[PDB]
Formats: structure tokens, C-alpha cells, sequence
């Protein structure tokens, strides 16, 4: 299936039971989400976008339920303005960038 | 777009 | 043809005949470039992204050479980290996100 | 990401 780019490509993710909306995004790296907490197991980690950056939490292999599929991944909460799934998932959920 |  | 997600997906574009290296984006709403000069005919804009917004310089039907395609369309500059083609350039270049 |  595809998403045209005409509106955001967003879709809802359960990260460990909490859902969430996502907006998958090719040029991120990571895949950063606020509004939920996974606990203490994590690195502390600083990651950049256009103006300046966020101090997020890192943790691994996390269970997210997404587009059909239950895969277990890297998750950073941080205070982001819109959540977002990088391309450590999406290569993850097999999503290519076609023209 | 997000990178560190 | 298509990108996979396992390396960045940049390509080289030219902008009013001078070359610089896009990552296209699908969170990018707009598309914003930096060490470029496209003259004085522009709105200034403030764009927000993860750790804060800049100021950018919008221009008009500006013309983009990339991916065998030559395409009108709005190009900001501003102080970007990276240059970025969001989805009002990747709508005109037919590129969707497919899985 | 960016957007405004």
C-alpha cells in the first residue's frame, strides 16, 4: 500500500499498549515520542533537528504494533513538538521511498 | 528530520 | 525506482543552475536550503522543527533540476543543519511511501 | 521534520 505525500503520512502505533500518533518521517534517524513513559532503563541522549536540540531517553527494543505488524525497536521520548518514526522503523516495516 |  | 531506508536518502539537485545535496524528507512540509542565493524577491518565514525554528527567506517558483526532472516550485533558505526537500517538492517528483 |  503507499501513502501519497499530499497530506502527512501519519498513523496511529501502539508502543507498548499506549497508542500514539506518528509521523514517519524519512529524514529522521530516530524515532522520538513524547507523551508516554517506558520507564528507567534508559541512556540519556541529545539529538539535533532544524532549530537546536532535545535532550531524549533511549530505550531498546521496545514493542511497537504498527501498520499491522508487532515488531520490537528503539524508542526516544524527548519534547518533541510532533511524534516521530525514523528510519531505524521504518526499515524496519519495509517502507521505501518510491518514484 | 532529527540526526545527532 | 526507489530508495530504501537503510542509508540517508540525498540526492544532488540543481537550484537555478547551482548544485547542493537534498535529503528528502517526507516530515518536511517545505523544502529549505542553505548556501544557495536566490536574490531579493522573497517573504520572510519562520519555520519550526525539533529543537526550535529559524528564520527563512520563501522564494517563488524557483527552478529545481533533480532525478531527470526539471520542476518549478518554492524553495526556502535559511541556517538548516542539512538541505532538505519536504513534501510540496517530492509531491511534484511523484514520490510516494510505499510497504 | 519541520513545518510551522
Amino acid at each position: 500500500p503507499q501513502f501519497h505525500l499530499w497530506k502527512r503520512p501519519v498513523v496511529t502505533a501502539h508502543i507498548e499498549g499506549q497508542p500514539v500518533e506518528v509521523l514517519l518521517d524519512t529524514g529522521a534517524d530516530d524515532s522520538i515520542v513524547t507523551g508516554i513513559e517506558l520507564g528507567p532503563h534508559y541512556t540519556p541522549k541529545i539529538v539535533g533537528g532544524i532549530g537546536g536540540f532535545i535532550n531524549t531517553k533511549e530505550y531498546k527494543n521496545v514493542e511497537v504494533e504498527v501498520l499491522g505488524k508487532r515488531i520490537k525497536g528503539t524508542i526516544m521520548t524527548g519534547d518533541t513538538p510532533i511524534n516521530i518514526f525514523g528510519r531505524n522503523l521504518l526499515t524496519a516495516l519495509g517502507m521505501s521511498l518510491n518514484f | 528530520f532529527e540526526a545527532l
